[PDB]
């Protein structure tokens, strides 16, 4: 509807994207460290 | 709200009492 | 103005919206009105924008630390008598269904905490949505907000029209 | 509530679901095709490690969205002829139940409505009454469909009607927003005083108490 | 939604608001109300233009 | 028994199946009534 929903939806989408991007490399580095 | 804080902290005492009871038993 | 122009002979008939007044009728006779319509108050309409994240942050920090501390302390208690612990806590937060005596009481207290926090969140959302900024800024001449001539809210008539006469013809 | 924003919310849900299923498929290093959709619906629904965190936070967002939707619905749930320009008056024969209305012979309403649509006056001549009380009785007993008369008396009767079963069609839809006035005499020297007195009374506002304690429309709902 | 609406819109105790209340104006036989005696209420009622 | 009893009452937690299901429905009704009462109170 108005900004009350659009803004929070955009913030949630951006947080999802950033979290996925960070967690992918974090898990990759953690697995590399565990199995070196 | 201040009332909500008190309401949510009321159950914390019961939870910690149960934790102490199950730890000592 | 127009009334003086009419009285001076510069006009013979006025076809325009002209409020009927006693002072005007004392010098210029009027005809039957087209329709009856009073005067109201015009105020710009604003859409509120306030979304519950900015409402509180201290409660979010408190719950975020509380979940971790209770999870670690209860896992330590269970071990006596990590990644797996935090995964289990997140799964229970998502759905209470899982997918010696310490486990039962832990589940009961955590489900009660989740229920009370979600109920409080829903109640706050509903209250703040039904009690948002209202478009009601005035109700009439007797509205208290109209009475105070505060500099914060500035409002006045456009000219010396019938509104001015009505204001001048009031006892209070 | 689902006229225009429904399409936007549906397309947003579709695109976020597509993004979620794509990233879940890319999170392969059980079956992606047979578990991603189930998990996506389960997190959104109330009772249905890279993927776990995003699934949990999206479930929390879905719970927030459901709470907001319930609050919006709660806020929302708070809250026939339309004048003479309808075909019901002009064409009563097109309907199986014949239309019947009341009027006053040797009155003013019939003389006002005979000028426009004379067929309406001819039809009304068959159904005639002799008082407002007869119209009220007919409306209470259902013997009359609608009644046409002066706006003020009709509104007063509707307000004081028992059970508020008699109402008009909106407000401001009066065909001729006339008045009553004072019947003077041709050439009488009272047009320079009566009008001034009436205007002074209107300006000073001495009619509010009279209209509150003499009209007092009971049937008011909000 | 139905439960919430029917709970917030239940039977209200508000039956009158004053002398100007429309429900007080109508002397309907369904709602019977009168003064006890000829006390000052009677004088106030008699001393009204309408 | 305790786990099923809590699960039916909670939102997201053949003689016994029918009674458990109907009691879960009753618990949902009770939760809805409690939420409505809180909304009226606030
Ligand atoms: N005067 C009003 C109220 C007075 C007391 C309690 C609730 C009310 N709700 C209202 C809602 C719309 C208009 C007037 C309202
Ligand atoms: C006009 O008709 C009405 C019928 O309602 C009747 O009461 C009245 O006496 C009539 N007037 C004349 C002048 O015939």
């Amino acid at each position: 509807t108005f900004e009350n929903m659009a803004g929070v939806f955009m913030l949630v989408a951006g947080g999802i994207v950033a979290g996925i991007f960070l967690i992918f490399i974090e898990i990759a580095y953690k697995r590399h460290k565990d199995a070196r | 709200d201040i009332d909500n804080m008190a309401g949510v902290f009321y159950m914390l005492a019961a939870a910690m009492a149960l934790s102490l009871i199950t730890f000592i038993w | 103005g127009m009334m003086g122009e009419l009285l001076s002979g510069q006009a013979d008939m006025i076809v325009a919206p002209l409020t009927i007044n006693n002072e005007r009728a004392q010098y210029i006779e009027f005809s039957k009105p087209f329709k009856y319509q009073g005067l109201t108050i015009l105020v710009k309409k604003e859409i509120p924008r306030s979304f519950m994240q900015p409402f509180q942050s201290t409660l979010w920090l408190l719950v975020g630390l509380s979940v971790h501390v209770v999870a670690v302390m209860l896992y330590l208690l269970d071990r006596f008598s990590l990644s797996s612990a935090m995964w289990f806590s997140w799964g229970v937060l998502l759905n209470s269904g899982i997918g010696s005596f310490s486990a039962r009481i832990l589940g009961m207290v955590w489900a009660g905490f989740a229920m009370i926090i979600v109920a409080s969140y829903t109640a706050n959302l509903a209250a703040f949505l039904v009690l948002d900024r209202p478009e009601e800024r005035i109700t009439g001449i007797n509205d208290p907000r109209l009475r105070n001539p505060s500099d914060k809210f500035i409002y006045a008539t456009v000219k010396q029209s019938s509104v001015d006469i009505y204001f001048r013809r009031q006892v209070c | 509530f689902s006229a225009s924003v429904w399409v936007m919310m549906f397309v947003m849900l579709l695109i976020v679901s597509a993004i979620a299923v794509f990233v879940f498929e890319y999170f392969s290093p059980s079956f992606t095709i047979g578990k991603a959709i189930w998990l996506l619906w389960g997190l959104v629904f109330n009772n249905s490690t890279t993927s776990k965190i995003m699934v949990s936070v999206w479930a929390f967002f879905a719970v927030i969205f459901l709470a907001s939707y319930t609050a919006n619905l709660a806020a929302f749930m708070i809250q026939q002829v339309t004048g003479l320009s309808d075909k019901k008056f002009q064409r009563p024969h097109d309907y199986s139940p014949p239309f019947r209305f009341g009027t006053v012979p040797n009155g003013s309403t019939e003389r006002n409505i005979r000028n426009n649509y004379p067929y309406m006056h001819q039809y009304m001549t068959k159904f005639n009454q002799k008082g407002v009380e007869d119209a009220l009785v007919s409306l209470k007993t259902g013997k009359l469909d609608a009644f046409i008369y002066d706006a003020a008396v009709l509104n007063y009767k509707a307000g004081r009607d028992e059970g508020c079963k008699l109402v008009t069609i909106g407000s401001g839809y009066i065909f001729a927003t006339t008045g009553y006035g004072i019947a003077l005499q041709k050439g009488s020297p009272w047009k320079r005083q009566i009008d001034l007195a009436l205007l002074q009374f209107v300006g000073d506002g001495e009619m509010e108490e009279l209209e509150t304690c003499w009209l007092t429309g009971i049937c008011h709902n909000e």
